[PDB]
RNA sequence: CGAAGGUGUGCUGUGAGGCAUGCUGGAGGUAUCAGAAGUGCGAAUGCUGACAUAAGUAACGAUAAAGCGGGUGAAAAGCCCGCUCGCCGGAAGACCAAGGGUUCCUGUCCAACGUUAAUCGGGGCAGGGUGAGUCGACCCCUAAGGCGAGGCCGAAAGGCGUAGUCGAUGGGAAACAGGUUAAUAUUCCUGUACUUGGUGUUACUGCGAAGGGGGGACGGAGAAGGCUAUGUUGGCCGGGCGACGGUUGUCCCGGUUUAAGCGUGUAGGCUGGUUUUCCAGGCAAAUCCGGAAAAUCAAGGCUGAGGCGUGAUGACGAGGCACUACGGUGCUGAAGCAACAAAUGCCCUGCUUCCAGGAAAAGCCUCUAAGCAUCAGGUAACAUCAAAUCGUACCCCAAACCG
RNA sequence: AGGACCGAACCGACUAAUGUCGAAAAAUUAGCGGAUGACUUGUGGCUGGGGGUGAAAGGCCAAUCAAACCGGGAGAUAGCU
RNA sequence: UAAGGUGAUAUGAACCGUUAUAACCGGCGAUUUCCGAAUGGGGAAACCCAGUGUGUUUCGACACACUAUCAUUAACUGAAUCCAUAGGUUAAUGAGGCGAACCGGGGGAACUGAAACAUCUAAGUACCCCGAGGAAAAGAAAUCAACCGAGAUUCCCCCAGUAGCGGCGAGCGAACGGGGAGCAGCCCAGAGCCUGAAUCAGUGUGUGUGUUAGUGGAAGCGUCUGGAAAGGCGCGCGAUACAGGGUGACAGCCCCGUACACAAAAAUGCACAUGCUGUGAGCUCGAUGAGUAGGGCGGGACACGUGGUAUCCUGUCUGAAUA
């Protein structure tokens, strides 16, 4: 029973990466939502 | 052992610090690491006696 | 103490009209 | 120029271990720890300078700090690099 | 030479 | 923590 | 010389309640009269925690299977050692990539974790372990696609896109064998090699691009030939002749292995070479490519597995001998050939056929423009230097990845 | 030569039994279909919610689809329990 | 300031200092790796790979600096055509990103209410986008009023659930006027006479005040209970200090504080006086904002839903007078 998450560290940086985020202004608005947040995590960071 | 260096001029301050730097810096890291060293204290004095002489390099030096 | 999440339909499909 | 000052500052600390004293004396190699980035070249040129020794080769290789499970917490190790130095026929330390 | 604190009443046999 | 190395070892066939 | 709270007892009011007190408790409580309410819980398939019930019940996760002796230990069906038995063997073996991230090795401990015990473990704690000019990443080039200076368009945000610049799942220089660690090796050691650049010396010489040309450079299916990996048998070498009959014999057991590189050039495949002259073609030019003419020979050239020599009077090698912290260490070491069979692997990005007609760019070779031709630069030989940085443990059809 | 035939790997899921607080939020055992093609598969891309994609079932779009998920309008409204 | 200290979990080891450079606190300086607007290029963020210019141990190889885009300005170059322009290079200045709300502008729902629902309501609300500030916006009448008069804008209480609007349903809802907070008026479309002539902005000096470290700061003892008293008992004192916190039970008099009186080498905000720089006083005359006002068509905003609908804004087509 193949399951829904296959992982592969390219496509995880490429599509969530911190420079995937900042590319457009919806993610940097995703970053700024997190920072005001606190988390500690921003982004998926290898 | 701040303003006796004060007054010294540019040549003897790069030598001092190099021999700051050369002995009691990388010898008493090899004597640490080695077991061999029981006065522990020398190390942070040493390395505070080193940034003082660069600080003095810094305000004689250019600025 | 803490809800399920699978919540798999309990119920049988099988209608007495 | 701060070659010099850098020389004294790539070396950090010898290495002891069975590995490290088995390959002293069959392979008359010195095992030390380096600075992080510790280019081989600035290795070799210490090596030569602080130790007064003649080397063949460096060998370098990063070792990962291991994950450790202190009381309630967990922490890691930094991690380090440690140097394969192969002298020549004429050994002092 | 590392502290050891007090661990939880089922801490390992140290 | 986080380790950001997974570069690659392929050792020869 | 004991507040709140807790827990009993005795009185008291038609009621919600009140009063006194025994024990625990340990420092706060509050009369009366007024004031304000997060002011009273048994239910909402209410929310949170704790604890019952079924119940010491079902189950303990492939019906591949265990038995015994010894050891350690407080304790042994499960751990270690030994002898049998059984299971997989196109795998339930050995390798990776992806993904995990120390699970690897040693010492030590058994609380929790392991569907039982546990001295054991992918568990706890401590220490150790990942060595590269040649592997890979990095790097040079590009596909789909992404971004995109100017630009076009759009209420704003922004959309599309040129020059460019990113993007391996592809193309591009180079190492093999043996030995060694408790854990790394094509990385360490021994032996024998190879590749790309800088500098210097010597002898020649025109060098010179994002520009031109060649090359790189490519489908499906099918068949034969030559091979090798590998296997079997014979010979050779070492050992054996044997607890139930026979077995010195055409009998039994084990071994009979050796690379990259360098030299030779084969089976096979492809193509006709050489010289001269000319041409608005290759966005400019050209000795290069293409095209047109003649003379000449009939061969030349390119590619190419395997084999054969060297590598190697080296390494490896059954077995034997000496000590074992009795796990293992050291020393020594004979033969090391031939025949037959044979691949889905190599010659072969080949050849023969078919319609659905089967990437790009760079590295490399080659020709010139601008510019310089006493220079610089290029070719050939020798010497020297450099090849950085990052991954290297372990699992990888699984107890370590996704469930 | 063949959307040719038989049949492993590989892909799929026609029948039966088991299993339904399972070993498993669709599996196992025994049979079964395709297996040189309209095939299958690795890696990387592109299409985004009244939209995509669909050899077309209202199928699929992260175990959720006659309009996904997350946050917000929001304490929507509820002549109902 | 100082006789104590080397931050905490968190003990230890090795040391510093005790009359002054131990430590601690404050001002001003120095250092300030890598990622991130990231800005030399690229990139899977904390990584990879460069060019040019300055100085150096074996050529080896090193150290530092610069090198993004856009807008404006200046210089030098520079096509298709002479000139020219576009374009290119160089140097300087400014911007870029982030941040809770408040402010202005560009877009703009639905649920819901109307016991259904379409006008309407919800609502110019949520949300998205742009720009700036410490506030922003608005603001000196082509305004009201009533033929009596007030004189910028903004905010609060009335007027007032009033007049009106409205499937005249649900709902929406003013103004005039009055009482308060605070008040400030100017400049260009242009010449002349007189030319620092007031007021402003930027840089020095001086006074005052405040912020960033701090200093002094009064006054209680004996017995009883008790593990220990700050409690009970008895007698005292301080108070411009019984505000608080701590101390072995409840402390004005044990400690830190509190009222009160002082403190600044150095950096700073505010209110003044005194210098410099730059625009700029006062008087006479003239001028006094045109594709605009207004109009037709379609919408939006004013309580006002096109109605008898004034007024304002605008997409489209037209279009005056000028005192």
């Amino acid at each position: 029973m193949k399951r829904t998450f296959q992982p592969s560290v390219l496509k995880r940086n490429r599509s969530h990466g911190f420079r995937a985020r900042m590319a457009t202004k919806n993610g940097r608005q995703v970053l700024a939502r997190r920072r005001a947040k606190g988390r500690a995590r921003l982004t998926v960071s290898k | 052992m701040k303003a006796k260096e004060l007054r010294e001029k540019s040549v003897e301050e790069l030598n001092t610090e190099l021999l700051n730097l050369l002995r009691e810096q990388f010898n008493l890291r090899m004597q640490a690491a080695s077991g061999q060293l029981q006065q522990s204290h020398l190390l942070k004095q040493v390395r505070r006696d080193v940034a003082r002489v660069k600080t003095l390099l810094n305000e004689k030096a250019g600025a | 103490n803490n809800r399920p999440v699978y919540i798999p339909r309990p119920r049988p499909p099988h209608p007495r009209l | 120029m701060i070659r010099e000052e850098r020389l004294l500052k790539v070396l950090r600390a010898p290495h002891v271990s069975e590995k490290a004293s088995t390959a002293m004396e069959k392979s008359n190699t010195i095992v030390l720890k380096v600075a992080k980035d510790a280019t081989k070249a600035e290795i070799k040129a210490a090596v030569q300078k602080l130790f007064e020794v003649e080397v063949e080769v460096v060998n370098t290789l990063v070792v990962k700090g291991k994950v450790k499970r202190h009381g309630q917490r967990i922490g890691r190790r930094s991690d380090w690099k440690k140097a394969y130095v192969t002298l020549k026929e004429g050994q002092n330390l």
